[PDB]
RNA sequence: GGUUCCAUGGUGUAGUGGAUAACAUAUCUCCCUGUCACGGAGGGGUUGCGGGUUCGAUUCCCGUUGGAACCGCCA
RNA sequence: GGGGAUGUAGCUCAACUGAUAGAGCACCUGAUUUGCACUCAGGAGGUUGAGGGUUUGAGACCCUUCAUCUCCACCA
RNA sequence: GGCGAAGGCGAAAACUUAGGCCAUUACUGACGCUUAGGCUUGAAAGUGUGGGGAGCAAAUAGGAUUAGAUACCCUAGUAGUCCACACCGUAAACGAUAGAUACUAGCUGUCGGGGCGAUCCCCUCGGUAGUGAAGUUAACACAUUAAGUAUCUCGCCUGGGUAGUACAUUCGCAAGAAUGAAACUCAAACGGAAUUGACGGGGACCCGCACAAGUGGUGGAGCAUGUUGCUUAAUUCGAC
RNA sequence: AUCAGGACAUUAUCAUGUAGAGAAUAGGUAGGAGCAAUCGAUGCAAGUUCGCUAGGACUUGUUGAUGCGAAAGGUGGAAUA
């Protein structure tokens, strides 16, 4: 019911979630691999992380906007296959800034696996 | 390590239908290197698919042979664990002779009788979508669908 | 890291997206496992003298 | 001196309200490896003694051994 | 004693207030392992407790019994 | 790349404050180098008292893996990591190279002051790097910032294991620090550098029925033959 | 004392609504067997009803002189003014 809106696209290492959200707060609807019924490690895989935006995309896309603004976040591996897919959806994509959280050097982070 | 791509021998067209693909399922039903008895059987069966269906032997054999070509290939590939699957899109020359073997292996299997009757009840069985080696395909291309994920990925 | 899509085509929004991007995986991977700070001083020398030997034979 | 518990394969333990005995380790044969350990497949091995009841006792009953756990106080 | 529940596959439980006999795990075969498992495909396994009636039809709705589960009172 | 003697120092500001480089027609006029003893500082961990505690994580609990896992992985998690005041005084505290002084080819960078005046670049005086001959070294290598030619002073070394152990002593609340042997034992040493091979669950490249793609088999049954074991008067001997 | 909220009762509100078969969403009974016409035909447009996504009834807009085989015709357990 509304034209514009902003999507939050999460790429964790392990697994990825996009959310549609109104451009300011109250998301309107998500989804996830967990959500979709890929479980375990193939969450964590560029395909799933289309597939994710694919589903999100068609039910986004009934529910009428055009102009999305694609906040991309996270550091995982399939960061543009979920990209693709929004564009093969055809919204309408205005923006492409990305807000993964960085530090100024604040807090430690934690060790290094072996 | 071999560098050299192997050369391929002639496939020659059939002596009677002249459709090739006959020679091959000839030479695929071979056992104990008899040229002259595997002849016989087979074309046996295209007499009993005459007497049978009422059509022309040679469109019910590509019809049957056509339909059950597979199209994803499924390649092993083992890293730490189990392998996970690589759906590839196997050549044209491999998608007849994969279909053959099937064809045969689940002919020499049935509870029919004589295999003259049991390998043309596999082609007849195989013309209508319903019989052994479809579900062979079916499970394959159910296998590599289910395991899209890691195409992307061969080596 | 805003970079508009011009609205004329799409490829190049992601074209230089993919630069962005990589330049802030690293810091973004940097602050992900604690390393001593003579090792984190050690892997400053070890990227910057990387950069500068090959920046060396492309000028 | 008295009272309660236990006795099952080679070793550690379950069951059976009478008709039936398994688990693990161990043992044997075969894959396995240069070999061996580990691993895989298959194979095998059982009611403390006695005496009664029952058609039938490891089980139910009374005695006899061995090993434990409790008590043996008031002067 | 009084009230409330249940009985559907080998093991648990869905159903659905009347028109499907199902889901899951155990058992079996196939793909797959160094194994052990996880995963993936297929398959079976039922007087739906018994008895009577409803309805054009029932496992279901109701009535009555059998068995177990709960409860909830108790000056011989 | 800069600064400090070393440890160390990187958001911004104020106050206090240390040393250093360049030019000196100025001044004192050998007042200088080193330093046993002594004093000061000295990463992190640790201690005592009082605060603080977001994140992380020794010790600890659980889930995995495993023949076993008190470990590597994951989820939690106290002391601690932080501040103030008191201690501890050890590190691969390394440039594995004590400080000071004079001399000895050169080339390429970079930083600061000074001279010229768009930068850039040239010269002078210093700091910090790379390459490089004479020279030195067992070799690797050092080479004007020496491990070169020489002088002064201090510290330290005298085969390996015992052993940085034991006793005594000083310091410390404590853990401990400093100092530091011997009996006994070996002919060498987890000695140094370099060379030829082998090997690597180190890389790069290339081969073969090796894997892959197929076909037909073997391991299951009966039989033939050979072997192991056992037996027997002998089951002749060898091949493993 | 007042305000707001949903509990559960309602004053008062009538479409709903989905065996097959039947042309049909069949909620059960329309008493029955033709009936409605400014007590206004018929027409198609918009929304809504709920869904058994086929269909349903209702409202709004066109709106004017014959519609109503849901009277009579239909099959069915259930039925046609
Ligand atoms: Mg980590
Ligand atoms: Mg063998
Ligand atoms: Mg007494
Ligand atoms: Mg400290
Ligand atoms: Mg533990
Ligand atoms: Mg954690
Ligand atoms: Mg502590
Ligand atoms: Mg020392
Ligand atoms: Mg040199
Ligand atoms: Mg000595
Ligand atoms: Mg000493
Ligand atoms: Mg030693
Ligand atoms: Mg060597
Ligand atoms: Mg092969
Ligand atoms: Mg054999
Ligand atoms: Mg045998
Ligand atoms: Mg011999
Ligand atoms: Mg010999």
């Amino acid at each position: 019911n509304v034209s514009s809106g902003i999507i939050h696209v999460s790429c964790s290492p392990n697994n990825t979630i996009v959310s549609a959200s109104d451009p300011g707060g109250n998301v309107l609807c998500w989804a996830s691999s967990g959500t979709m019924g890929f479980k375990g490690s193939r969450k964590k895989t560029p395909y799933s992380a289309g597939i994710a935006a694919d589903k999100v995309a068609k039910t986004v896309k009934e529910m009428g906007m055009a102009t999305v603004k694609l906040f991309v976040k996270g550091t995982g591996r399939g960061k543009d296959t979920a990209i693709r897919s929004f564009a093969n959806a055809g919204l309408s994509i205005t923006e492409i800034n990305e807000k993964t959280p960085i530090p100024h050097n604040g807090c430690k982070p934690p060790k290094r696996p072996r | 390590m071999r560098k050299n791509r192997a050369p391929k021998r002639t496939v020659l067209p059939d002596p009677v239908f002249n459709n090739t693909l006959v020679t091959r399922i000839i030479n695929v039903i071979m056992e104990d290197g008899k040229k002259g008895l595997a002849q016989r059987i087979l074309y046996g069966a295209f007499d009993l698919i005459e007497q049978r269906t009422k059509e022309k032997p040679l469109t019910v054999f590509e019809r049957a042979v056509g339909n059950v070509m597979p199209r994803l290939e499924l390649r092993v590939r083992r890293i730490a664990g189990s392998n996970y699957q690589v759906p590839t899109e196997v050549p044209q020359d491999r998608k007849i002779a994969l279909a053959l073997r099937w064809i045969a292996m689940f002919a020499r299997k049935r509870h029919e009788k004589t295999m003259l009757e049991k390998i043309a009840n596999e082609i007849i069985d195989a013309s209508n979508n319903t019989g052994a080696a479809i579900k062979k395909k079916d499970d394959t291309h159910k296998m590599a669908e289910a395991n899209k994920a890691f195409a992307h990925m061969r080596w | 890291p805003k970079i508009e899509v011009k609205n004329d085509d799409l490829e190049l929004a992601l074209k230089k997206f993919k630069r962005v991007s990589l330049e802030i995986r690293r810091l973004a991977q940097r602050h992900e496992y604690h390393l001593r700070k003579g090792m984190r001083l050690r892997e400053k020398r070890k990227i910057a003298q990387k950069k500068r030997r090959k920046f060396r034979n492309m000028v």
